[PDB]
């Protein structure tokens, strides 16, 4: 059911697009932070459809996207899968998500850089569903050490506090 | 205490703060410049789907799945089988 | 009461990405222009037999057709 | 964290039986005749149901009836109470088959120790 | 709101004019705490504690150990919060 | 922070500085307030007993024990405040603080816009430039005749002149920048 | 901003009043107690209880649950 | 191959004739094209090498660097345009050929058959760079750094000298295509167990080994910023390509006569990682960085198993441009700071917002974040250390944690914290300056889209 | 991921509303004061605490249980029940001081 | 070296008491507080040998001219400033004392993992046998041999 | 907007209060709801067997000799 498998690889699309809309110089004109608010609500309801599937039935899906390197005997190629431990998790950690940038809104209200700190939230999403959807480890490690940095990034978000540095 | 002295720096130098803070003040003008929805969840998923059902699905071993599940007593759609039912088991006692 | 909230100079550190995001975009697009245009008319070929005796030349084992031009062409 | 710790640790020992090796004696310890288990469901009823390998109990066969009205009745998944009382059910019995063979194991290790002083 | 200086003036003035020691009807700022409304050394370190207590900030010890006009601790607490 | 490190301190000040951390450390203690208030007025009484003792040796001796009995009676989570150091919000904006002489190297374009900004900003540093010899100068003719010399700086003392090294107390990048 | 009239605050009434009333019997003044009034004085003079918290609501709660229950 | 090296010593010509205004957009306009027409090289269609001529070859293992060889020297020019913008019009053009003549010997020495041709080149590079590093050198000690970066390589050099024109009477042809296809098994003797040593001594010394690395350290700390791109980016992986091709005779010896150097490079791995993290110098620490870094690629071209030589390749060009990076934003602090401490310029992200980011995509790279080819790197050279032996993982585990540390604390003391008080004011950043990086990282993002070009020969 | 998640902007709703004051000691009566982030509190406290009919309670209690039932740690065992135990400690320390306590905020409300 | 003489930079361990007298003048500091770091060869030389106290407990409401590390223009720095920085080493006093710290810190360790060790020589475990598992106890699907079958494994019943 | 208040119980907005209510009273109807609908909190719905009462017949417990 291709509604599955691309409702798996569109919540990775979505998601990335308002990291690239910052890349660009569009995001002044547009405001970043509804408009990423948004978007993480389009995944939750797109994160449901494949939700409702392995209910009706007990599926596993494994999406080997693209190729990476052949590497002789050990191909290496980028899988999400789609086992009850991914899906379920993307659902809830999106909710969550969609909970928090719309908090993340008010309470950085009056930070000089909102729109860098929404930015490296979705980020870390994107690194914390790749973590949980990642069938070879070695995307498993791209996620393990991806939300590490991104951690690095936001704990210490007031950088010019040594404590956060610390 | 205060040192008489050390009340007339302070008492001076918090003067021009608060003229330097006025200062900072910006004056009118002071800036000089010189569904939706549907776009970003459904472009983009017309691409995907032109991708997955065109090369991933056309590509061997790429969108693999488990069976489905089927229990005694229901029919296989694809072949026409008719899953034999289960023992006439009557425990019950609930 | 706007008040004015100092920062670094921040042209030096944009007008460098309109340049780099710019003649990127300049060559890039044409490009991307050019592989989706080629991709979409002119197509990857499909795999055959060699037919008794072509004795096919350099250009013909490669698959993407722009990707045999530079073959034909130069190698 | 029954009593059954305390009679084995504290105190008595040699008793209270020991956790693995729960079937220890002959399955006829003066039992005349007992028919084996029965499995309901054939080998193959479960692989096809995809039953995790644990969940392939004696009680194999309700759930393979739970699993069917979770499946049909999709939309609502709180229809299907009556089949997850009975597959429970179910594991109750034979939750209470291991307390009972575990009890039987117990006593029939006393009667070794009775006889034990009979002896001598 | 942001504290304009009229009245963190009069927020210092009040909260004296509610320690029982100082008379509630001369605290007058520019009332030196010791040698006017004749308050002891240890009072000031409090009354100073309650200031750090109804702004929410610590004047630091050496800052504070001069904060004896009623007045010095008006300014000082808006110089400090950058009220001009 | 403002006013400069005395030499050596004080027997008063060692005291008076721990009546602050002192009953500053008993509000963790007492979590509620009547309490607080109560267990507090109580604390004063010791330091004011023991205040008239005229015996050097022996305040230095209460002294000596009193910070003694409050290091091993001392809350190891206090109510330190935000903005103050080691808790929270202490250098939380400092991120935002600039050091404002950072506007003098913006794009002319940049600078165009804000324009009165920039026109008031030019006025004060002609001041600072118009001074610095009347302020060096006095910060001189007023130096010590002896080596005994401590970091506080002297006042303005005559009219026209900017009470000294005045450039970094004011224009001090805000607080809050936000 | 206007200010409540300092008077208004008083020790009596809170329980700061038996604090300053035993304080009274060491012989100590309390000095500071009338600032610390507002806390107990009025809107929040009222003592919260814990069962108070966890049943907020409670009582439309079971009413809402009673009339779900009949129909 | 003689468009990357013909085209290459035309640009001689061009940076001495053409016009002193327009001479450094002449030589590095043209030498961008140059690196255009070194990508030809990668259209390897079959598994057959490619033997441009008798002295002329390339092969999986040289073509990855060719084309970094010929990328850098646009680079270093233009990471070199405000130092030397001081000069008198003849020092610059000097300046300008030294670095083209460095590409045109390092492209021939990485595009050579006959081994000695290696060695003739392969020594003769530091001819160039003793220049650069001595004749531009900001300090007082440059004139020492030279001698040191001169004696251990040539001390090294005689050695192999003696033992190729050895091989050569015992074998009879240094050409490495029959080298390769030819009986070349030592006898593990005391003798052969020297030849083996003398092969590889030369090449471990220029590959900072922990034993005889102090050259490295002096070297970049004084040299100007092109000629410390130049040895940690190029000059380096000299060594490294050495040791590739020099091992395919010697072959049996190694399997015993490498445990000396792995040891010594493993546990060199962990003291030359740990000791970047207290180093005041911030070119100081980068050049220890690249000791540690590098002293996994000798364990690895020791190792000998294919996945450690992927590991090497993947690692060597990538930690050649990440170190260029480091080594091309350091510069930057150092000429608006004037300094090379770590602990002055605190908190630039305020002040410089973008060469922040550029420096958290280099630490990054320097760490090893995994959608990166670094990582894929030592991820392989972990794998086979730990086929070598299961414990080699606690070292090259030491490692790991101390890399991560060393990497951050750049980032945490230099590009955050408050900012330092008023230091002369820094200027803001010139295009130049963030180009010189984009140009480093954009690579390094294409090449890990696509790590099979950079894989090497096994 | 429900719950905590809830706690934690529960606590940043009240830290912000107050003059961003992140310690118990000076936090009280949020319950009358601010009754819609209290409610959210004690609903989410209640679920830490595994409230019966709430969504801890659907999967914490079958992981207690599961405990008491199979074989493991004695001190193991004893340690997870009194680690619960401890959960609706900290968890009754949080409401008892943040809310339902007299206020000890700074003296301006807003 | 822009204004830099070779006496205005460190030297050899100060050996006659001139010489002492000498480097605390170019080191700014008290004649009688330079106390040159023991003369072992392990290359100090002159520098002071400064209390090992953290920039952590500088005072912290002070105007350090290097306000982060709280050090001022021309104090002589601490050897080991690289370690003693804020966001590193700590020595800042500590309510309890370390050996007590060290000490408690450990017991709790040790009496856990002891106790631990007396929980796995008494476990605690329901009053269950064994559970059954059917066929071969799922010989053939825990993935055994199809050719080769199992001894019987029955399981009975009560 | 709301107006910052000294010394005085902060003024609270109609949907404040009942939002907050409202939450609450819902979890209580759901308690209350399920509790009634579904009381297995307590007992599950199986008894434990009284492990001491097996006749020795049921459990095999031979006759002592
Ligand atoms: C699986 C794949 C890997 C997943 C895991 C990856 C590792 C984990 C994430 C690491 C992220 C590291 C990081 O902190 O970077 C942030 C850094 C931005 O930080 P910042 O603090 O906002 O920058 C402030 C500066 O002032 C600059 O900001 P500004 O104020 O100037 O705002 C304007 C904007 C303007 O943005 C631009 O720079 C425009 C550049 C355009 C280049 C192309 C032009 C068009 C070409 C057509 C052909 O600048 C930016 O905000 C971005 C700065 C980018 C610096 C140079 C980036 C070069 C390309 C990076 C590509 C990364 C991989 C592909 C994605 O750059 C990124 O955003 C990198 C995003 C990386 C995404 C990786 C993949 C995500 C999952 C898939
Ligand atoms: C209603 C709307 C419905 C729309 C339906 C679709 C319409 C359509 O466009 O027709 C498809 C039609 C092509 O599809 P097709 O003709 O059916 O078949 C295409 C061929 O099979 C294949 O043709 P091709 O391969 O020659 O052309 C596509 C190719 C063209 O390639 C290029 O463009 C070369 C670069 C040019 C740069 C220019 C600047 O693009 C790629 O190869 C992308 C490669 C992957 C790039 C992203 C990076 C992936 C790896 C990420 C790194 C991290 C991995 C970690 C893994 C970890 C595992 C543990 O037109 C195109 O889409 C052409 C796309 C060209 C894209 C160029 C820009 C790429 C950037
Ligand atoms: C991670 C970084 C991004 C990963 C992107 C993966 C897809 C890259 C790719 O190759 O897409 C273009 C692809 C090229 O064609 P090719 O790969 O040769 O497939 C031929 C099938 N017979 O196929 C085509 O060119 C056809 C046109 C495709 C146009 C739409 C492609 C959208 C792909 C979205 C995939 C999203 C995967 C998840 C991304 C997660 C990012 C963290
Ligand atoms: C000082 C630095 C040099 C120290 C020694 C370096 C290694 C030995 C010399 C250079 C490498 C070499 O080629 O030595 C091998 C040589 C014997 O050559 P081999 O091929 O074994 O011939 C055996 C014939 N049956 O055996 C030798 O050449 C021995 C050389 C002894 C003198 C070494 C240089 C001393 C310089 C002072
Ligand atoms: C060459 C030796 C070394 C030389 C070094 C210096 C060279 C400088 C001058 C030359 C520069 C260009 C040449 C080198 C880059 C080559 C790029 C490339 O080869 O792209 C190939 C890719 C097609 O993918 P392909 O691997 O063919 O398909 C796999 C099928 N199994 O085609 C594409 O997909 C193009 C996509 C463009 C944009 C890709 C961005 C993807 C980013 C993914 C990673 C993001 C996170 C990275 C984190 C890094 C952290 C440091
Ligand atoms: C909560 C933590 C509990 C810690 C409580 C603590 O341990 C117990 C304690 O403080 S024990 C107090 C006794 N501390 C003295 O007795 C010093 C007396 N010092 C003098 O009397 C001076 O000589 C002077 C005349 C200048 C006073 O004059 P002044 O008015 O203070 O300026």
């Amino acid at each position: 059911m291709n509604i599955f498998t691309t409702s798996i690889l569109l919540i990775f699309i979505l998601l990335l697009s308002p990291i690239l809309i910052s890349m660009s110089n569009l995001i002044k004109h547009i405001n970043f932070p509804l408009y990423t608010t948004t978007s993480i609500k389009f995944s939750f309801i797109i994160s449901l459809l494949p939700l409702l599937m392995f209910f009706h039935n007990n599926m596993e899906y494994m999406i080997t996207t693209w190729h990476w390197v052949t590497m002789n005997s050990m191909e290496l190629k980028m899988s999400f899968k789609t086992d009850f431990f991914s899906i379920l998790f993307t659902s809830v950690a999106l909710f969550v998500t969609w909970s928090i940038m719309q908090f993340s809104s008010w309470y950085m209200h009056s930070d000089p850089n909102i729109n860098r700190f929404i930015k490296y939230l979705t980020l870390f999403l994107i690194t914390m569903l790749i973590l949980t959807s990642a069938n070879n480890m070695f995307q498993l490690f791209i996620g393990w050490e991806g939300v590490g940095i991104m951690s690095f990034l936001l704990i210490g978000w007031w950088y010019g506090r040594t404590d956060a540095n610390t | 205490g205060y040192t008489p002295d050390e009340k007339l720096r302070l008492q001076q130098l918090r003067e021009l703060r608060r003229r330097w803070l006025k200062d900072q003040e910006l004056s009118p003008r002071e800036p000089v410049l010189p569904l939706f929805a549907v776009s970003h969840v459904l472009i983009p998923m017309w691409f995907v789907h032109y991708y997955v059902k065109y090369h991933m699905a056309t590509k061997p071993y790429t969108i693999v799945s488990s069976k489905p599940r089927i229990f005694p007593g229901d029919t296989i759609l694809e072949t026409g089988e008719v899953i034999p039912p289960m023992r006439d088991f009557p425990d019950q006692h609930h | 009461k706007r008040l004015f909230v100092v920062k670094p100079s921040l042209y030096y550190d944009a007008r460098f990405l309109r340049l780099m995001k710019f003649y990127l975009m300049l060559t890039g697009i044409p490009v991307i222009i050019g592989i989706t245009l080629v991709n979409i008319f002119i197509g990857e070929a499909e795999l055959a037999e060699i037919p008794e005796g072509y004795i096919p030349e350099h250009w013909e084992y490669y698959k993407h057709p722009i990707s045999r031009w530079i073959a034909r062409n130069f190698y | 964290m029954g009593a059954h710790l305390t009679r084995r640790y504290l105190w008595d020992a040699s008793v209270e039986p020991d956790p693995e090796k729960i079937p220890s004696f002959p399955p006829d310890l003066g039992f005349p005749e007992r028919k084996e288990r029965v499995m309901v469901a054939t080998q193959q009823e479960m692989m096809d149901a995809q039953l995790t390998l644990q969940q392939r109990d004696y009680c194999a066969h309700y759930l393979i009836r739970l699993l069917k009205c979770k499946r049909d009745s999709f939309p609502n998944f709180l229809a299907c109470k009556h089949e997850q009382h009975d597959w429970d059910y179910c594991e109750h019995l034979d939750y209470v088959k291991r307390m009972k063979e575990f009890e039987r194991e117990r006593r029939l290790l006393q009667r070794k120790k009775r006889r034990a002083l009979k002896e001598a | 709101p942001p504290l304009t200086l009229d009245g963190i003036k009069d927020r210092v003035l009040y909260v004296l004019k509610l320690y029982d020691k100082i008379d509630p009807e001369k605290l007058s700022v520019n009332s030196h705490f010791m040698k006017d409304l004749g308050l002891d050394s240890l009072d000031q370190v409090e009354i100073i504690m309650a200031m750090e207590d109804e702004f929410g900030f610590e004047i630091p010890d050496i800052d504070a150990e001069k904060l004896m006009c009623p007045q010095e601790i008006v300014d000082y607490i808006a110089d400090k919060k950058d009220v001009y | 922070a403002f006013c400069a490190p005395p030499a050596y301190l004080t027997h008063q000040q060692k005291v008076l500085r721990l009546y602050k951390r002192a009953l500053r450390h008993l509000e963790s203690w007492c979590i509620h307030r009547d309490k607080y208030r109560y267990f507090a007025c109580l604390m004063r009484a010791r330091f004011e007993e023991h205040k008239n003792e005229k015996d050097m040796m022996r305040a230095t001796q209460l002294l000596r024990e009193a910070e003694e009995e409050f290091w091993q009676n001392q809350h190891p989570q206090p109510y330190i405040f935000p903005d103050s150091p080691g808790g929270t919000s202490f250098e939380r904006y400092e991120c935002y603080k600039v050091p404002e002489w950072c506007l003098d190297y913006w794009h002319p374009s940049e600078k165009a816009m804000y324009p009165d900004y920039f026109s008031k900003r030019e006025q004060w540093k002609k001041l600072r430039m118009e001074s610095w010899d009347r302020e060096v100068k006095q910060l001189q003719e007023e130096t010590s005749p002896d080596g005994i010399m401590t970091e506080a700086l002297p006042p303005a003392r005559r009219e026209g002149d900017l009470p000294p090294l005045w450039w970094h107390i004011v224009t001090r990048p805000r607080e809050r920048p936000t | 901003m206007e200010l409540p009239d300092y008077r208004q605050w008083k020790i009596e009434g809170t329980p700061l009043e038996t604090v300053q009333k035993k304080l009274a019997a060491r012989g100590l003044r309390d000095p500071w107690a009338r600032n610390e009034a507002w806390r107990y004085m009025g809107g929040f003079a009222g003592n919260i209880t814990f069962p108070s918290v966890i049943l907020k609501g409670f009582k439309w709660g079971f009413a809402a649950f009673v009339v779900a229950l009949g129909a | 191959m003689l468009k990357i090296i013909l085209p290459s010593l035309m640009l001689l010509p061009l940076t001495w004739l053409s016009s002193p205004k327009k001479t450094w957009t002449n030589v590095t306009s043209y030498s961008f094209l140059i690196s255009l027409t070194s990508l030809t090289l990668l259209w390897q269609t079959d598994e057959n090498y490619k033997n441009f001529s008798n002295m002329f070859s390339s092969d999986p293992l040289s073509t990855p660097l060719i084309i970094l060889t010929a990328w850098l020297l646009p680079l270093m020019l233009m990471a070199s345009q405000n130092h030397l913008k001081k000069d008198n019009n003849v020092l610059q053009k000097l300046y300008i050929s030294m670095l083209i003549s460095l590409q045109i010997l390092l492209i021939m020495t990485f595009s050579a058959t006959e081994l000695i041709m290696f060695y003739i080149l392969f020594e003769a590079t530091l001819i160039p760079t003793l220049i650069i590093i001595t004749r531009w050198g900001n300090q007082t000690e440059r004139l020492n750094a030279g001698i040191y970066f001169l004696f251990y390589t040539l001390i090294g050099s005689i050695p192999l000298l003696i033992a190729l024109i050895l091989i050569q009477n015992h074998v009879g042809t240094l050409n490495l295509m029959i080298l390769s296809f030819t009986t070349h098994t030592l006898d593990a003797s005391w003798s052969n167990n020297l030849l083996w040593l003398a092969c590889m001594m030369a090449f471990l010394i220029k590959m900072p080994l922990y034993g005889v690395h102090l050259w490295l350290p002096k070297a970049h700390v004084e040299a100007p910023i092109a000629g410390s791109m130049i040895l940690a980016a190029i000059l380096l992986k000299l060594g490294s390509y050495g040791m590739i091709r020099i091992s395919i005779i010697l072959d049996p010896l190694t399997k015993y006569m490498a445990y000396p150097f792995i040891l010594l490079s493993l546990w060199g791995m962990i003291m030359t990682s740990s000791i970047c993290l207290r180093q005041t110098d911030l070119k100081s620490l980068i050049a220890y960085s690249s000791v540690s870094h590098m002293a996994l690629v000798i364990a690895s071209i020791m190792i000998q198993t294919p996945w450690s030589f992927m590991g090497a390749t993947m690692l060597m060009i990538a930690h050649g441009l990440t170190s260029s990076l480091l080594f091309c934003l350091a510069n930057s602090n150092y000429e608006r700071i004037h300094s090379r401490t770590m602990i002055m310029a605190r908190g630039l992200q305020m002040v410089f917002p973008l060469m922040a980011t550029w420096w958290l995509m280099a630490s990054l790279a320097n760490l090893a974040l995994p959608p990166s080819i670094n990582l894929m790197g030592e991820l392989f050279i972990t794998m086979s250390l730990f086929s070598w032996s299961n414990f080699t993982i606690i070292l090259m585990g030491i490692n790991i944690i101390i890399t991560g540390m060393y990497s951050m604390y750049m980032i945490i003391t230099t590009q955050r914290g408050k900012l330092t008080n008023h230091m002369i004011n820094l200027q803001p950043s010139h295009t130049r300056e963030l180009t010189l990086m984009a140009l480093h990282m954009i690579p390094l993002i294409l090449l890990t889209t696509s790590p099979k070009l950079i894989t090497g020969l096994t | 991921a429900f719950f905590k998640a809830m706690l934690f902007m529960c606590s940043g709703s009240i830290i912000h509303s107050l003059a961003d004051e992140q310690d118990i000691r000076k936090m009280g009566n949020i319950t009358k004061i601010m009754p819609f982030t209290s409610s959210c509190l004690v609903i989410g406290s209640l679920a830490l605490t595994g409230m019966p009919f709430l969504t801890g309670f659907y999967s914490k209690d079958l992981i207690i249980e599961a405990i008491n039932t199979c074989n493991t740690n004695a001190w193991a065992l004893l340690i997870t029940l009194i680690a619960t135990s401890m959960t609706a400690m900290y968890s009754m320390r949080i409401i008892y001081f943040v809310t339902m306590t007299k206020p000890r905020f700074p003296p301006l409300i807003s | 070296a822009f204004h830099m003489t070779k006496d205005m930079l460190p030297g050899s361990y100060p050996r006659t008491p001139e010489e002492r007298a000498a480097a605390a003048k170019k080191y700014n500091m008290r004649v009688e507080d330079y106390e040159p770091y023991p003369d072992d060869g392990m290359g100090y030389g002159d520098y002071p040998m400064l209390p090992n106290r953290s920039q952590h407990e500088r005072d912290p409401w002070y105007q350090w001219d290097h306000s982060e590390l709280r050090m001022n223009w021309g104090e002589p720095i601490h050897w080991d400033l690289d370690m003693y920085i804020r966001n590193r080493v700590d020595t800042s006093p500590t309510p309890v004392s370390w050996d007590v710290m060290c000490k408690h810190l450990f017991g709790f360790v040790a009496f856990m993992v002891f106790m631990f060790w007396v929980g796995h020589v008494f476990p605690s475990y329901q009053p269950v046998g064994p559970k059954q598992y059917p066929y071969n106890n799922l010989y053939l699907e825990r993935g055994g041999d199809p050719t080769k079958e199992p001894e019987p494994v029955v399981h009975y019943d009560i | 907007h709301i107006q910052p208040r000294y010394r005085e119980f902060p003024q609270l907005t109609r949907s404040q209060v009942i939002q907050g209510e409202f939450l609450s009273s819902l979890m209580w109807f759901w308690i209350l709801w399920r509790f009634w609908h579904d009381s297995d909190a307590v007992l599950g719905h199986f008894s434990y067997p009284d492990p001491s009462q097996w006749t020795d017949e049921e459990l095999g417990i031979p006759p002592d000799d």
